[PDB]
């Protein structure tokens, strides 16, 4: 979607693994504020949005 | 309140320790107050500061 | 020390800094001292196919 109508999708109630994301997209920038990605594979969250 | 002085000594000390324990909850600017999360959700380079 | 790496990982080459390049691939100590150098080289190491 375009910026002025960004799209939001709720993802919950599932086992999330953030190790598969390295695949898709050369990923010019992948950075986090408040967590560090190598440790991101461990914690449990409230409600993650995309 | 005939024994005001002795009772007051006890309360001053108890209150000092109590506030010292309560002050552990303050964050002082860190992203969280308990050490476990900081060491859990962050890499060592940022966890230092 | 010499080797060849990707173009989105330069930040990853640091003491104990997270990405996927400095945890299990090859890692430097947490007290590192020195300098790091990287240069994208696509004119001598990348062929057609």
């Amino acid at each position: 979607a375009s910026v002025y109508a960004w799209n939001r999708k709720r993802i919950s109630n599932c086992v999330a693994d953030y190790s598969v994301l390295y695949n898709f997209a050369p990923f010019f920038a992948f950075k986090c504020y408040g967590v560090s990605p190598t440790k991101l594979n461990d914690l449990c969250f409230t409600n993650v949005y995309a | 309140s005939a024994l005001g002085k002795l009772q007051d000594v006890v309360n001053h000390n108890a209150q000092a320790l109590n506030t010292l324990v309560k002050q552990l909850s303050s964050k002082f600017g860190a992203i969280s107050s308990v050490l476990n999360d900081i060491l859990s959700r962050l890499d060592p380079p940022e966890a230092e500061v | 020390d010499s080797f060849v790496i990707r173009g989105n990982e330069v930040s990853q080459i640091a003491p104990g800094q997270t990405g996927n390049i400095a945890d299990y691939n090859y890692k430097l100590p947490d007290d590192f001292t020195g300098c790091v150098i990287a240069w994208n080289s696509n004119k001598l190491d990348s062929k057609v196919g």
